[PDB]
């Protein structure tokens, strides 16, 4: 049986990492007060 | 060098340890340490 | 061919990812039943009146245990050695109270593991191997039979078999020392030599083969990549390991036959654990450890204590506290 | 050729018993640990330190003889023969426990000498020193149990005495006072020792039952030449066997033998850590949450509470004789006891 | 001012030095006789 | 190979060996015997004989209780035995 | 919460077994 | 043509001769009564 | 006292008898 | 490589890589110091152990 | 302050799980080029 | 329960018979070398 | 049971942090 | 001017499996003591 | 514990700022 031909590599560049970590950290900073209540 | 056959020294030596060991097991029942 | 032959050929196929085999036909269902029951009982089973005195012991996580204190509790002393299948109870609630899951788990497990051993023989036959791996496994298997079957037989109750838990194991060991002075039994001392020596020879062989790996890699990659699976040749220099170890001690305290050396590694732990399994199995019939209590006395007759008398005072502390509500009469005869 | 180099030559001569520089430390200290053990188990008492007989001379057998620790009143004295306690008096040295420190400290330096011996011989023969590294695990055990543990306690009294039943006493002390079985560092050491024994047996059996047929005799031992190039057994068939018996198998011979070093060596190291804890009575003795529940709920019972009741029995029934210097007097009526027994 | 244990201390010090001396005197002596050959 | 020495199988089958060791071994054995039979071992090592564990009427143990008085402590207990 | 934590860890191990057997790096004869 | 006194020789006698002497010591102990 | 003599007697005998029996072969030890 | 001002100033301090005195150099002198340090440690250890007791030295909180 | 105890674990996971996911994809991206 | 007992008796019996019959089905010849 | 409620976060990070480390090293290995 | 000591790092699947089993079993062992 | 959490997150953001500026993918022409 053939190996599956639909496989694709995934990418996340360094800028996307910076952007996404900022999003998460700032989301955490905003909602943490409400989680603690 | 080799005037006494190895098997003879072995048997002799063996019977010698059997005696000493046998004696120690006798001592467990006689005298000091026999609970008596 | 015909249907029964297709089936036979599947069962004994050397091409299944996991070998089934005729022993597997019994092993698989019995281990599955033992495993599913054990996992459910360990988490959820309610308290079990192990000693038959209406004093239930909680063994399960949901009733206030953690991983270390939890157990599947042995069946009631009121049951002794009677067979207590689910269908002999008037209700699951009665079966749980009296410790039925324990019987179910250990019977299915001894069966399953006895067949695991047969399976090791069976596959070695289909592969054209020599057959005695299963012999090595008989040492651990024998040990499990001792704590789960033989000791309960001699003592007359599964309530004195080993609990299926971390702390329950300790309970069983402390009571055992109290009642059989197992520390002072030569078969248990042979077991300790077995496992200590096994650990030693384990570290030695590994250290000594690792010491003499042939440079086949650079400093930046794992040494392990210097061995290729199925390679014709050997990747260490046994002659150099002998040259090191022969000098560490002396030349003939060291093995230079790879087969003699590996046979020794097999035999040392297996034999020793045979003896300690036989130790539990014979203490099961109350042939106990050496008793040297008040063995030394002086010219007048005063007892001159030894370390054996000091052990005996610990044993006595275990004796008088264990199962503190379970004895009405002065001697604890089983 | 300097005199150092001539001494070097002679010490590193190929003889029946290799000496070496490390020998100068190893052979004297090892001989004297051994010799002091034999001497003390054969001839010396523990009467003034412990209230116990401990020698063949007194009628003990090989299980109950010991070189016993010095009295608690000696603190952590080195108990040198020429020191202030014994004042050069050999007979009094023996009676006060000097042989215990004698054995302990010569033994310590002898283990040092042995490890350096493993280093010294590896270098001359040209092999990696993984055996010496492995021997760090026995050294950690010895140092932690025999030296560190008593140095944290009130004195050398509470270290292990050098005898079979004396060590058994130590095992049970550790159960009753430290609840050592409950300690995760011991639990790991147990895993490593029993796992090493397992590895030992399964590798030996696997090799012996995957041999190639290299001679024509029924005794298979004669079909191996230490100088052969070939593996004497089949990694490929061994691998398949265990893959289908047990799900996974080793494929790499180097990883397998490194794993054999690692497992037991790592177990003994973890046990050493826990004993360092117990040097300070930093025990894993209790589970607070169980005690809160149990104290409040007289129907709550687990194997953990059952075991503590046993610990409590061990401490009270064994302490008066085990720690005679405390003059523990326990009337019958305070002794904890279940019904009837 | 000298105490008994200081006199003890010096005794063992002297005692240990002598032990060292014999060993290395003995050994240098031997290694000087029984010499490797090249 | 051989590190040079005389093989053991060779020495202990040798007559000269047993000439020498028919004597030295039993002699050493008797030396040890005498060490105990003469009662010497007791006094060298300070080991109680069966009659010197306790005074006739005492039941307490001569336990050493002081670090530097300790040599004196043992010697005074050995007085009260007589 | 403690019961849930113990059972979750135990369940991750069982899943680890599955992948380690059936999704191992296949041993090949190179 | 071998030596007779060697390092090995010393090794075996440092052990063997105390061992024999100890064995007679212990033998005698079996006959001590209390 | 008298006991330090008898416990060393057999030791010394043992020593001379091997010392006299091996003395010539030991004189070899000369290179 | 990059020169800096501070580097140039330090440069001689890291210039004798591999320079050695011949043969045995000061080894005999170092061993004398070692032996001296050892006995000095032994004295400190034994004061602390109360195997060595000196006049006016009370190894006790009451000091 | 009398604050919701699980707020802590909630905050930590809320940060950690999404962050770890991004790092995993970043590092395996760099190892390609 | 009665229903349980019977179902287990049959399950066990079936698995037992598979075991017996499979080993009778010429097990000695199911090996990679000699079909006796 | 009156357990230590900091035990949950200790256990959770005991697991997550080192596991993540491993996963990260493994995945970037498979991608070269 | 890129640094020449840089090296690439590797962890194969088996090592991941081993390392995850190690962590998980350690968590299962120590967690009871963390809850206490 | 809430104080420590708030400040910890704020501290991570400041660190992130540092790397996003000085350790950015450097833009390269065409
Ligand atoms: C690894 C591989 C290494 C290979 C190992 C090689 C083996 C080397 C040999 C080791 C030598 C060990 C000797 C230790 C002696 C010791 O400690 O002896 C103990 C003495 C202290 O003496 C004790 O002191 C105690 C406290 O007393 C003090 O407190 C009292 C207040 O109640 C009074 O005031 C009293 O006068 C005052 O002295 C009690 O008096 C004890 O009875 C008395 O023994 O210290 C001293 O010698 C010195 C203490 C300074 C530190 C020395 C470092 C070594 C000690 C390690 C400790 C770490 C472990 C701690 C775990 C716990
Ligand atoms: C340093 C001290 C010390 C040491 C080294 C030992 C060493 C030992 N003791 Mg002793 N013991 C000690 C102190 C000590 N003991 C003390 C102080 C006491 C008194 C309190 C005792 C009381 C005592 C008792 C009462 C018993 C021991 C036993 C043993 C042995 C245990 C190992 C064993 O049984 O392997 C044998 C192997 C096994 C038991 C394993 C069988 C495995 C089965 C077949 C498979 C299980 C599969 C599993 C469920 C699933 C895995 C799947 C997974 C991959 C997902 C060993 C010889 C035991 C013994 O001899 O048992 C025979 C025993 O019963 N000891
Ligand atoms: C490797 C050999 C060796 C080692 C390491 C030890 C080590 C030890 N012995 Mg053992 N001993 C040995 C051989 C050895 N012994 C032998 C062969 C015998 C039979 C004679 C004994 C008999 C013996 C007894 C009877 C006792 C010991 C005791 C001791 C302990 C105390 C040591 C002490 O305070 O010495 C102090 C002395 C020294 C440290 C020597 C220092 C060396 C010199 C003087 C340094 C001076 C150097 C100088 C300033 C600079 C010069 C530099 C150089 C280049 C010239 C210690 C654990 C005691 C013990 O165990 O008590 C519990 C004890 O009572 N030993
Ligand atoms: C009780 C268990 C046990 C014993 C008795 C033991 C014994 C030994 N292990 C050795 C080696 C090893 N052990 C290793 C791993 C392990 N060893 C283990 C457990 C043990 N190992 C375990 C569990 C492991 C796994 C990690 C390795 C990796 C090695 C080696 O390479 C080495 C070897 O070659 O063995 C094959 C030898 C060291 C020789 C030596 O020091 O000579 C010199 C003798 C000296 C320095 C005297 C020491 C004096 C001791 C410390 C105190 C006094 C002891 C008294 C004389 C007797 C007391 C008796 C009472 C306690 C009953 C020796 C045979
Ligand atoms: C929640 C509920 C329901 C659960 C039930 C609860 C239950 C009680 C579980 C509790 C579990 C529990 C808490 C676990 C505790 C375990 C514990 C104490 C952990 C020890 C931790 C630890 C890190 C210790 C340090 C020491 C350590 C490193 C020990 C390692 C031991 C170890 C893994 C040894 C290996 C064992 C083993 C089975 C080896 C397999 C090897 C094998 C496949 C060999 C076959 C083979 C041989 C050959 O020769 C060749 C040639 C080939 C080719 C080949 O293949
Ligand atoms: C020749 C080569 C030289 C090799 C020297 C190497 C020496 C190191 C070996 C250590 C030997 C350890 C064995 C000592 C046992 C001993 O002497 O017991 C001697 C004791 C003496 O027996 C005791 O004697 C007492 C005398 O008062 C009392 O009579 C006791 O009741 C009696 O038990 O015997 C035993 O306890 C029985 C034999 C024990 C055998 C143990 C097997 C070891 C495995
Ligand atoms: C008067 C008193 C009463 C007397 C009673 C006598 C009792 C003695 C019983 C003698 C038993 C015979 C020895 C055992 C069989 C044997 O020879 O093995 C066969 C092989 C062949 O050896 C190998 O021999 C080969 C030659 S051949 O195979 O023999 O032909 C050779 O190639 C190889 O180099 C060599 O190593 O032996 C070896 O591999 C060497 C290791 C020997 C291991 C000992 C046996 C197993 C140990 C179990 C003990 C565990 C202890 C428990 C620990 C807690
Ligand atoms: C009061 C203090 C007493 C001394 C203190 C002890 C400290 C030193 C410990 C060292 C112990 C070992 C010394 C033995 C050396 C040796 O055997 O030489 C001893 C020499 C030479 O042996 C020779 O033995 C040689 C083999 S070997 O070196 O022994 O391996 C051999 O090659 C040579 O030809 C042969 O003549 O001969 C004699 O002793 C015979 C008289
Ligand atoms: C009562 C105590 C136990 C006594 C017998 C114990 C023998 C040792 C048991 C070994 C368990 C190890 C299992 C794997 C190891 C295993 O495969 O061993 C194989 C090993 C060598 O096998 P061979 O096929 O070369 O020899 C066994 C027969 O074929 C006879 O030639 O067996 C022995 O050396 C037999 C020794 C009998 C001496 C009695
Ligand atoms: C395998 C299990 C190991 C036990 C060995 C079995 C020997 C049996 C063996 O396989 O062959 C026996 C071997 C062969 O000797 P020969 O070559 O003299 O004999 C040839 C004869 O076999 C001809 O028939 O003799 C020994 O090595 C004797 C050992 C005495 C050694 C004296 C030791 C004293 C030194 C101290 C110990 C060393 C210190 C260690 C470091 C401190
Ligand atoms: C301490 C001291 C010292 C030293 C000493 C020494 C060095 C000693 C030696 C000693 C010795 C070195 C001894 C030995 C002995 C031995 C013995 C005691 C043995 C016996 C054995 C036996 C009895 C066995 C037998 C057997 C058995 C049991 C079983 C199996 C078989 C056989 C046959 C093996 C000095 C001087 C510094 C002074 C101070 C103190
Ligand atoms: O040791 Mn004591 O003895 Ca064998 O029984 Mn009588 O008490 Mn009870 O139930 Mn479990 O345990
Ligand atoms: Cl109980
Ligand atoms: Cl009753
Ligand atoms: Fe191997």
């Amino acid at each position: 049986m053939e190996p599956n031909p639909n496989r694709q590599p995934v990418e996340l560049n360094r800028t996307s990492l910076y952007l996404g970590l900022l999003l998460i950290l700032v989301l955490a900073l905003l909602f943490s007060s409400y989680f603690f209540n | 060098g080799g005037r006494i056959p190895l098997w003879i020294v072995a048997t002799v030596a063996g019977m010698g340890v059997i005696v000493i060991v046998g004696l120690f097991f006798y001592g467990a029942y006689a005298g000091l340490g026999s609970s008596l | 061919a015909n249907l029964w032959e297709r089936f036979c050929n599947w069962v004994t196929s050397t091409d299944n990812r996991l070998y089934v085999g005729w022993f597997g036909v019994i092993m698989i269902p019995t281990l599955l039943a033992a495993t599913i029951c054990f996992v459910i009982a360990f988490i959820a089973a309610p308290p079990v009146d192990i000693d038959g005195i209406r004093e239930p012991v909680s063994g399960s996580l949901l009733y206030g245990n953690n991983i270390i204190t939890g157990a599947v509790v042995p069946s009631s002393n009121a049951i002794g050695l009677h067979f207590y299948p689910i269908w002999e109870a008037a209700s699951l609630d009665e079966w749980l109270y009296n410790g039925g899951p324990y019987q179910l788990i250990i019977f299915h497990f001894l069966l399953g593991a006895s067949c695991y051993m047969g399976r090791q023989w069976e596959l070695s036959y289909r592969l054209g191997m020599r057959p005695w791996i299963c012999v090595a496994y008989s040492a651990p298997l024998a040990s499990a039979f001792a704590v789960f079957l033989i000791y309960p037989i001699g003592q007359g109750s599964f309530s004195d078999g080993m609990p299926l838990g971390i702390s329950g194991t300790f309970n069983f060991m402390i009571v055992f020392q109290a009642e059989h002075n197992i520390l002072m039994h030569p078969f248990h001392q042979l077991g300790v030599a077995g496992v200590f020596g096994g650990a030693l020879f384990c570290a030695m062989h590994g250290s000594l083969v690792t010491s003499s790996l042939i440079r086949e890699t650079t400093e930046t990659e794992s040494a392990n990549y210097g061995y290729k699976f199925g390679q014709e040749e050997e990747t260490y220099n046994i002659v150099a390991a002998h040259g090191y170890f022969g000098r560490l001690i002396f030349q003939y305290a060291s093995f230079n036959n790879s087969r003699s050396l590996h046979f020794f590694l097999a035999a040392w732990p297996v034999v020793g654990v045979w003896f300690t399994a036989l130790g539990i199995s014979t203490m099961a019939f109350n042939l106990n450890g050496f008793n040297f209590n008040h063995s030394v006395i002086d010219a007048k007759g005063n007892v001159i204590n030894t370390w054996a008398d000091i052990i005996n005072r610990a044993n006595l502390g275990m004796e008088v506290m264990h199962e503190r509500n379970a004895h009405n009469f002065p001697l604890d005869l089983a | 050729r300097g005199w150092f180099d001539i001494l070097d030559d002679w010490l590193k001569r190929d003889r029946f018993v290799f000496v070496g520089w490390s020998g100068i430390l190893l052979f004297p200290c090892a001989y004297l640990a051994l010799g002091g053990w034999l001497t003390g188990t054969t001839f010396v008492t523990s009467w003034y330190t412990h209230g116990l007989a401990s020698s063949y001379l007194e009628g003990c057998n090989f299980l109950t003889v010991a070189v016993s620790t010095p009295a608690n009143s000696m603190g952590h004295s080195l108990l040198l023969l020429w020191g202030p306690e014994a004042q050069g008096d050999f007979t009094r040295w023996c009676q006060l426990g000097g042989l215990w420190t004698f054995i302990a400290l010569h033994g310590a330096f002898g283990l040092i000498g042995f490890m350096l011996r493993q280093f010294e011989i590896a270098r001359l023969v040209g092999v990696r020193p993984y055996n010496a590294i492995a021997f760090s695990a026995p050294i950690a055990v010895f140092v932690s149990v025999f030296l560190i543990y008593p140095l944290g306690q009130s004195s050398w009294f509470f270290a292990p005495s050098f005898g079979v039943a004396a060590i058994f006493r130590f095992l049970l002390f550790f159960q009753g006072f430290h609840n050592w079985t409950l300690n995760p560092f011991h639990m790991m050491g147990v895993a490593g020792v029993l796992g090493g024994a397992l590895l030992c047996a399964i590798h030996g059996a696997t090799v012996e039952n995957t041999l190639f047929q290299d001679g024509e005799g029924a005794s298979t031992f004669r079909a191996f030449n230490p100088t052969q190039a070939e593996e004497t057994y089949s990694m490929v068939t061994a691998n398949r066997f265990w893959s289908q018996i047990f799900g996974i198998a080793f494929s790499n011979k180097r990883w397998l033998h490194f794993f054999m070093l690692f497992v037991p060596v790592t177990g003994l190291w973890m046990s050493a850590i826990g004993v360092v804890g117990l040097a300070l009575n930093l025990r894993s003795y209790d589970f607070i949450s169980q005690e809160i529940r149990a104290a409040e709920d007289p129907e709550f019972e687990t194997f953990y509470t059952k075991n503590l009741l046993l610990n409590e029995g061990i401490r009270a029934w064994m302490a008066p004789q085990d720690q005679p210097h405390e003059n523990f007097v326990f009337p019958e009526e305070v002794l904890p006891r279940g019904n009837a027994l | 001012t000298i105490t008994p244990s200081l006199k003890g201390f010096f005794i063992g010090l002297l005692s240990g030095a002598v032990v060292l001396g014999l060993t290395f005197a003995v050994l240098i002596a031997i290694s000087q006789i029984d010499k490797v050959q090249r | 190979g051989t590190t040079g020495e005389r093989p053991f199988s060779d020495i202990i089958t040798s007559v000269r060996y047993w000439v020498i060791h028919s004597i030295t071994i039993p002699a050493l054995f008797i030396a040890g015997w005498l060490f105990v039979s003469t009662g010497l071992a007791y006094d060298v090592f300070g080991t109680p004989r069966p009659d010197s564990y306790y005074a006739q009427e005492q039941r307490s143990i001569p336990l050493v209780t002081d670090r530097f008085e300790a040599k004196q402590q043992v010697e005074t207990f050995l007085e009260q035995l007589k | 919460m403690e019961t849930i934590t113990y059972v979750f860890i135990f369940a991750c191990i069982i899943a680890l077994f599955f992948f380690a057997i059936f999704f191992r790096e296949p041993p090949r004869i190179t | 043509s071998y030596p007779i006194f060697t390092v090995r020789w010393v090794a075996v006698h440092t052990l063997a001769v105390p061992t024999i002497f100890f064995l007679g010591a212990i033998a005698a102990m079996q006959f001590i009564q209390r | 006292d008298w006991r330090v003599l008898v416990v060393l007697l057999p030791v010394l005998l043992a020593a001379g008898w091997a010392v006299r029996n091996i003395l010539p072969y030991a004189v070899k030890q000369v290179q | 490589a990059r020169r800096t001002w501070l580097g140039d100033i330090l440069r001689p301090l890291n210039s004798e890589y591999g320079k050695v005195a011949p043969g045995w150099g000061t080894t005999p002198l170092m061993a004398v110091f070692m032996g001296l340090f050892l006995v000095f440690l032994l004295i400190i250890l034994e004061i602390y152990n109360s195997t060595l007791i000196l006049d006016g030295v009370n190894v006790s909180w009451k000091a | 302050m009398e604050v919701n105890q699980l707020g802590l674990i909630a905050t930590a996971l809320f940060v950690l799980v999404p962050s770890v996911f991004l790092i995993i994809l970043y590092v395996q991206t760099e190892s390609q080029q | 329960m009665e229903t349980l007992k019977i179902t287990v008796y049959i399950v066990v019996t079936f698995f037992v018979l598979l075991f017996v019959f499979g080993f009778l089905s010429g097990d000695p010849a199911r090996n990679p070398k000699r079909k006796d």
